């Protein structure tokens, strides 16, 4: 009654025990080589050019493989609310303020820890 | 094309213009910039194609300087960047006239302020102690002890200090302190087990004494009247001692092992922030600053990026996440270029390169968070690491020419675009 | 899209819903959750690519 | 007197020793593209029109 | 220097190595008293055989 799911910005830094294990792939934007060809080798043969998309999936979408679906397919997945605080800063509009000041005794004593 | 003009110019926010097409000449190109810096970006070229140029003319857009002539000359926006140059090169291409009003930070060997109280376990651990790399767990374990309570003795208002913080710490004192330990001797007598000096005083507490000055111990004995047995550790550290007043006395390194002032004297703990200042431009409020690390040794460089990319994230992290607990986003972003890359990240090295690897590793893959970005420039990919040239999300391709290297840009392009990755041994000089 | 969904679905016994089919924004996909949740399910996935939100979303709708 | 019986859904990882003794063959639905090349190897009265009927194959085809 | 000279693969290579880098050092003095700031790797005259002299008593010294 112990289950596992597991989530990694690459692959092979991961043990190859746990993965040879892990029947579903969720698999989002790749794109180094090494990491395409385990991604591109555990799809089917009469469906397989969608591993031609990797490269170049949008920011969100999902390709899915294993036995849950029907057959291997594409999916947006909708923003989770409320979110989890990961958000990108916005470099080109913050560096277009002024010269902002930063008191750094407050950074330095956290810091001190 | 004033069509092909407005599609670039309206439909993407926060644009970077970059150059011209190549299809027409007089045509302008735009990118997403709000993408660009936040995604790690990468530039590989091999020799002629000019990475450099190219680099810095997207460094120069991206702070104003234009036509010798900067335009925000009355007020200062906010840009911050720090160039890694071996040669010298781009430290003339911003230096403009005093009119343009422009302040730029340039640092080097003789002036950089990079002192030891600053490196956490690892480093000090590769710089002072030199054993059979794992096989001195006594050393280390008593290294570690003088460390730790000296630091409070120079800093004694602070509370629970451990070995990695960053505070001052004296190593002509700890030299002392373990020359002292090695000729104890005991003085075994009723109530009298702990150690005797040549007056016969004994001492009760080794932290205020041996720190300060050399001591003359008495002599060992078995006899009744006079019994004094020998210390624990004496003997076994008749070496690190020789072995280390010869490190502390090298002069290439002077510039980390005895800092000074402009007022020729030593940092105290409370120094500590100026000592980050420069290293973000805050200091001279140059929105950018450039190391130059051709005088440095091939020993030392591969420790000194290590430390400096570290004080960066450190900063980034506290202050990314003190904003954080408002809710907003950070907004001192910043910019590490990366130049001649191949010397200090090498695909299979040994450790004498590791601790460099690590440091910047990390940018790789958990700095977006915090505000952090990387700009690599390199002339042969498969000699670069794979983990940082596997995140990055934006690759500008000059000429290339073996087929081994082409792979890596010739597969992002997919399918129905490819034809174009055959361009590649044609470019001209100065395309993209 | 009434046809297509019911051949999808029908035929498992327990659903799970995940999101929009990118061939037709319209329709709903569906998996089966019981292999799913009982078989171990990994995610791979470069930097900006939304994994961490993707697990969110998955378990907020469990 | 001893005789075996091999059941596997995935006999490129399972030693090549061991099928080429196996001398009759029940084959069943295939899909990854490995495996069928190496069953189309060994299988030996395989004629072409035969083989291409393995990824197509119903629900109990053998 | 450090390679045409030395061997790194023993016990006690640190312990040597550590030190022929001093003798060089100091060599370097004797010999070339009038400047300064001298290190390993700058170029001056020095003798290899008082090098060999120096390990030598280092050795027997009691
Ligand atoms: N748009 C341009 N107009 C005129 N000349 C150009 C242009 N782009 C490049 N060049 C020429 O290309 C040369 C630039 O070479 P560099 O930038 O020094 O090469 P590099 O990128 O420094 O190569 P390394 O060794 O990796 S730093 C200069 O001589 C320029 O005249
Ligand atoms: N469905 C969506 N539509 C538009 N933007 C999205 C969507 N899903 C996620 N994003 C964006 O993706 C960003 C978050 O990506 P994350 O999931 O945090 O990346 P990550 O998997 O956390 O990578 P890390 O740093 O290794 S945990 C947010 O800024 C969102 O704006
Ligand atoms: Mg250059
Ligand atoms: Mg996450």
């Amino acid at each position: 009654g112990v289950t596992l799911m597991v989530v990694s910005q690459r692959p092979s830094e991961v043990s190859e025990t746990i993965f040879s294990q892990c029947s579903n792939f969720i698999s989002l934007r790749l794109t180094n080589a090494v990491d395409q060809t385990y991604v591109k080798s555990l799809l089917p043969d009469l469906s397989a050019g969608l591993g031609d998309l990797l490269p170049n999936l949008a920011q969100g979408e999902f390709l899915i493989v294993g036995d849950a679906p029907l057959m291997p397919t594409v999916g947006h997945f909708a923003l989770p609310v409320p979110e989890p605080h990961s958000r990108s800063v916005n470099y080109l509009q913050e560096w277009n303020s002024g010269w902002r000041h930063v008191d750094f005794d407050s950074v330095i004593d956290r810091w001190r820890g | 094309p004033a069509v092909l003009e407005g599609i670039f110019s309206h439909q993407i926010k926060s644009p970077f213009a970059l150059g011209t097409l190549g299809i027409s000449p007089d045509i302008k190109l735009k990118i997403d910039g709000d993408r660009f810096f936040s995604k790690h970006v990468a530039v590989v070229g091999s020799t002629g194609s000019g990475k450099s140029c190219a680099v810095a003319k997207i460094l120069q857009t991206a702070v104003g300087i234009e036509s010798k002539a900067n335009a925000h000359k009355a007020a200062q926006k906010n840009s911050h960047i720090v160039i890694f140059d071996i040669h010298a090169e781009y430290a003339a291409a911003f230096n403009l006239e005093a009119g343009e009003a422009f302040t730029l930070n340039l640092l080097g060997v003789d002036n950089l302020r990079l002192p030891y109280w600053l490196m956490n376990a690892q480093e000090l651990e590769q710089i002072f102690i030199e054993s059979n790399e794992h096989n001195s767990h006594n050393q280390i374990s008593q290294f570690r002890h003088a460390v730790v309570r000296n630091k409070c003795k120079h800093n004694p208002t602070l509370t629970n200090l451990s070995f990695d913080t960053p505070v001052y710490f004296s190593i002509d004192e700890v030299v002392t302190y373990l020359e002292n330990m090695n000729n104890e001797v005991i003085g075994k007598l009723a109530g009298e087990g702990k150690p005797k000096l040549a007056n016969e005083t004994l001492v009760s507490d080794r932290d205020e004494l041996y720190f300060d000055a050399v001591q003359s111990f008495i002599v060992a004995s078995q006899a009744a009247a006079t019994k004094a047995s020998n210390g624990p550790f004496n003997g076994e550290f008749d070496r690190m001692i020789l072995r280390l007043h010869t490190r502390l006395a090298d002069p290439r390194l002077q510039f980390l092992f005895y800092p000074k002032k402009e007022d020729g004297e030593d940092l105290a703990t409370g120094d500590f922030a100026d000592v980050v200042r420069q290293f973000v431009g805050y200091m001279t409020k140059s929105n950018v600053s450039i190391i130059d690390l051709s005088g440095i040794p091939f020993e030392v460089l591969s420790i000194v990026v290590s430390l400096i990319s570290r004080m960066i994230f450190d900063f980034g992290f506290h202050y990314s996440k003190n904003r954080h607990v408002g809710g907003a986003v950070s907004d001192v972003p910043i910019l590490v270029v990366c130049e001649e890359a191949h010397n200090y990240l090498p695909r299979s090295g040994g450790a004498a390169y590791d601790a460099s690897r690590k440091s910047i590793e990390r940018i790789a893959k958990e700095g977006r968070k915090y505000g952090v970005t990387l700009m690599v420039v390199s002339q042969r990919p498969s000699e670069v690491s794979e983990t940082i040239f596997s995140q990055c999300s934006n690759f500008i391709s000059l000429r290339l020419t073996n087929a081994v290297d082409q792979t890596y840009v010739k597969s992002l392009l997919p399918d129905l675009s490819a034809g174009l990755g055959d361009l590649l041994p044609n470019l001209a000089q100065g395309e993209f």
